[PDB]
């Protein structure tokens, strides 16, 4: 799975954490919603609430995110949006 | 401090 | 064209508005990001910030929404997620 | 305030 960061307002290692977490999610689950759930819940845990996650191959978004807490990246064949409101 | 941004994918 | 509401934690009126607003978006724009932008800005305009919108044919989500401010629906062959944090 | 999942294909 190739990781490609598209848009990030977020620290280097927090970004790395998003990738690592997303990797674990893709290994366990195949359904986008469940994958999205995994990532969201782990970021709530490690970095405090409240995070939202979108995982898919085809979508556009327009969201307002708290600063230093936004990432949008591809991991293999899916795109992942993760952010604090 | 909040920011607003759009994303688009089709792959 | 064909509206189908999948999950809604939102009044019946504001639901019907979300449909009407998304219909306007699809009439004006073709790109999902722009459609989502249109919907998000309009709902920020008429019902106060902060809204977030996702428009797509293939995605899953897991988000934390405000009571009475969550909807997820199809409109023609596109799915739409709209919510306040 | 609550949390809920969504999933789409087609």
């Amino acid at each position: 799975r190739k990781a490609v960061i598209k848009n990030a307002d977020m620290s280097e290692e927090m970004q790395q954490d998003a990738v690592d977490c997303a990797t674990q999610a893709l290994e366990k689950y195949n359904i986008e919603k469940d994958i999205a759930a995994y990532i969201k819940k782990e970021f709530d845990k490690k970095y405090n609430p409240t995070w939202h996650c979108i995982v898919g191959r085809n979508f556009g978004s327009y969201v307002t995110h708290e600063t230093r807490h936004f990432i949008y990246f591809y991991l293999g064949q899916v795109a992942i949006l993760l952010f604090k409101s | 401090y909040s920011s607003t941004t759009g994303t688009q994918c089709d792959i």
